[PDB]
RNA sequence: UGGGGCGGUCGCCUCCUAAAAGGUAACGGAGGCGCCCAAAGGUUCCCUCAGAAUGGUUGGAAAUCAUUCGCAGAGUGUAAA
RNA sequence: UUGGCACCUCGAUGUCGGCUCAUCGCAUCCUGGGGCUGUAGUCGGUCCCAAGGGUUGGGCUGUUCGCCCAUUAAAGCGGUA
RNA sequence: GGGGCCUUAGCUCAGCUGGGAGAGCGCCUGCUUUGCACGCAGGAGGUCAGCGGUUCGAUCCCGCUAGGCUCCACCA
């Protein structure tokens, strides 16, 4: 999912920074999201 | 949802918001508060979605105190009309907030729920927010 | 009630109280009852002439109709007609319920013209309609009728007169004493409902009272009787009485040797209407009550008692679900057998082999845990409906003892313990304050 | 208006 | 006359807008006046208002009367300062 | 789009709808490549990257629009007086 | 675009400015009626169009829905 509002869903997030890009992986799939 | 229910004129001017709060600068009721950082006016359904966001998340615990109050009326001339030919009817009620100004107070909770419900309150007002305690010098 | 008979005798006794006087005043205090304020010979008379659906009725009363509202736009009519005006004479049209009265009113601009005023007791089809005498159109209605709705004989202001329809029977009275008998022609005992449905105005009362006075019934063990009756009707010889025999009331200008109980000898027929009855209202609340009451505790009796039978299905459904819980354990493990019904599958070795006996249905399915699982969810639904339906059954039979009760209580006692009972259940329970 | 019907 | 029309207004007085002299606009926001009083005018001599409580018989929250607390919460013909 | 103002034109800036010819931007209708799906497969839903190409024949009404008939991979929104 | 009142029993619709949803018509049950489809009582319907706030109870108070019927929109 795209959004510019990305944050941790649950503890299992993490938030990272790809490509001067704020994103968040986590194990589950659903949690994922980017920005920009 | 709150209102004057008399007011001595039904039209006044919009007024100007230069400068910090006059009064209601420091937490004295509750024990955290919203503290505001710009100025504009804060109408009546937006103090009404604030309280109930606070409210909802604390079911258990104490009162809330709403130190901001809408005496101020705004007028809204209608649609589609030239502009002139005399002032608009009355709309709605707003609240002169300026910065430094308490607005929602909260006691007898714990530390991150009342962080929270402030948080949530702060999501529905049009004006930048931060977190205040009291001070006990003292 | 209620009759040609009875209509007959009443217009003997208007002919006999009220010749000619002078109509005073008229009265609508209700929306069926209309009061005639009759100055007659000697002191002032009041005519009722009501068209209630159940209470019609046409007698002198002496009581006082109180509250005199604001009134409707045919006692206004009536008012602007009739008042001021001789009557002429009160005939019967033949023997069949219908009162017609001649009114001799001076018209509102001076001059004469004669007005017929009918009265029609017919039950729930009563109305009061008043013509012009010469032309005889409707110059209105007590009650208005549309075309559509009662299509036949339409009361309009200014329709055209219509008139009762015709029960296609003979004059009772003065008839003969063959004519009587050469067409009822009794086969297997319709005998009653026979004389009702071929006499002209004739009530089932005097019918069941006719039965009663001819004994054993037979070819001539009745006519006689019918003549007898006949004559006692005729030259006014009639003896008014209320005879009841539990709480609900008759009345009829006739002695009754049928359906006894009580006497309460009258002298005429206008203090016999007004004591009985004013105009229900007691005696239409023990009719709007008694019958619809037993009736209503009859019927949730037999509602319990079949939520009953049918709780003890579920009690056996209980079993059947307790064999289906047996099934699906046996299934969980398995398939340890083939799929179909999965049956007998047990570990020979190293397996705590329940091998419960069990009923195999064919074992589903696609999904293969899901199905043992509904077979289980469906076990503990079962054992919460031996909790509930047994209470559901204790509460039903204490519901059926209590109406029960209610059916011994209604089927008579007092009046005083009604009373008491009526105060006792609004006690039971607080109840809005 | 602003017909064109110059002649 | 935020085009003209339709609506509204046209003279005088009071407040705000008016930015701590005066003045200052808009089809800006609020109201009144086209009078009244032979006295409510002039002079002389006296006095101080409205509301709360207590007590009172017809007085109950209030008709009329005594007391305190009363720098004006009254009145000043008519309306704002 | 409907509005507000009246800056340009009243010694003229022709104004709707159609026909002909087009061009441009994606906030993409299809086709192409993907993520998440409460995506079993077909068909789907939502959100990304992508303007290369194509995006219909009628009945009604001056009509744009709209409704309906029959198709289609789809019958996309707008700007250019 | 600007203003009004409702949206409640299969239907027509009350309910007074918050004190606990009802009348008429429809459908059944029982009584009664000699007879002409003329009478009586007793039952069900409603989340009061819908949604969450207030207070001890909300058709009533409030916003936004969703509708109906209101009563008009001077132009090129």
């Amino acid at each position: 999912k795209v959004r510019p509002s990305v944050k941790p869903i649950c503890e299992k997030c993490k938030v990272i920074r790809r490509k001067g890009k704020v994103m968040v992986i986590c194990e589950n799939p659903k949690h994922k999201q980017k920005q920009g | 949802m709150l209102l004057p229910k008399r007011v001595k004129y039904r039209r006044e001017h919009r007024g100007k918001m230069r400068g910090r709060a006059k009064g209601g600068t420091e937490v004295h009721f509750g024990e955290f508060g919203i503290q505001a950082l710009e100025a504009s006016w804060i109408t009546n359904r937006q103090i009404e979605a604030a309280r109930i966001a606070m409210t909802r998340y604390m079911k258990r615990g104490g009162k809330v105190w709403i130190k901001i109050f809408p005496s101020k009326p705004y007028t809204a001339k209608p649609l589609e009309v030239r502009m002139g030919s005399g002032k608009g009817a009355p709309e709605g009620w707003v609240a002169v907030v300026k910065p430094g100004k308490v607005l929602f107070e909260i006691s007898g909770v714990s530390e991150e729920v009342a962080r929270e419900a402030l948080r949530l309150a702060s999501h529905k007002l049009p004006i930048k927010t931060k977190f205040v305690k009291r001070e006990e010098i003292g | 009630s209620f009759d040609g008979m009875f209509t007959y005798g009443m217009t003997h006794e208007l002919n006999e109280k009220i010749m000619g006087g002078r109509i005073t005043k008229i009265h609508q205090p209700y929306k069926h009852d209309v009061i005639f304020h009759i100055r007659a010979k000697g002191k002032n008379q009041k005519l009722l002439l009501s068209a209630h659906p159940s209470y019609s009725r046409v007698h002198i009363t002496a009581q006082a109709y109180e509250n005199p509202s604001e009134p409707p736009m045919f006692c206004m009519l009536l008012r602007k007609h009739i008042e001021g005006g001789f009557i002429e004479k009160i005939e019967q049209a033949g023997l069949d319920r219908i009162m017609i009265f001649h009114i001799k009113s001076r018209n509102e601009i001076g001059d004469e013209t004669v007005r017929k005023l009918y009265v029609e007791i017919m039950g729930r089809h009563s109305n009061i309609i008043l013509t012009d005498a010469a032309e005889n159109v409707i110059i209105d209605g007590l009650k208005h009728l549309s075309p559509s709705m009662n299509s036949y004989r339409t009361v309009l202001p200014g329709q055209d007169y219509k008139l009762p329809p015709a029960q296609d029977k003979i004059s009772p009275l003065e008839a003969s004493e063959d004519d009587i008998l050469r067409h009822l022609s009794f086969q297997e005992g319709r005998l009653d409902k026979q004389i009702v449905d071929h006499f002209s105005g004739v009530s089932p009362l005097f019918a069941k009272e006719a039965v009663h006075r001819a004994g054993l019934a037979n070819k001539v063990t009745l006519p006689k009787a019918l003549l007898a009756l006949f004559a006692e009707v005729k030259e006014h010889r009639f003896i008014p009485n209320i005879t009841t025999v539990n709480g609900k009331e008759y009345f009829y200008l006739l002695e009754l040797t049928h359906l006894k109980g009580e006497a309460r000898r009258f002298d005429s027929l206008s203090e016999l209407l007004d004591r009985f009855y004013f105009g229900k209202a007691e005696r239409d609340r023990v009719k709007q009550q008694a019958q619809d009451l037993e009736r209503f505790v009859v019927n949730e009796r037999k509602k319990n008692a079949n939520k009953i039978k049918k709780l003890e299905k579920t009690l056996e459904y209980s079993e059947n679900a307790k064999e289906f819980q047996l099934y699906g354990e046996l299934l969980t493990a398995n398939l340890y057998m083939l799929k179909k019904g999965d049956k007998q599958a047990e570990v020979i070795n190293y397996y705590d082999e329940e091998s419960p006996t069990i009923t195999i249905p064919l074992n589903p399915n696609k999904t293969p845990s899901e199905n043992a699982q509904a077979y289980f969810t469906k076990y503990q639904k079962a054992k919460n409906s031996v909790a509930v339906v047994e209470e559901q059954i204790r509460l039903a039979q204490e519901e059926i003892e209590y109406f029960d009760q209610l059916i011994q209580q209604l089927s008579s006692a007092s009046p005083r313990d009604i009373s008491e009972i009526r105060e006792e259940l609004v006690e039971g329970k607080y109840l809005r304050p | 208006a602003a017909a064109a019907a110059a002649a």
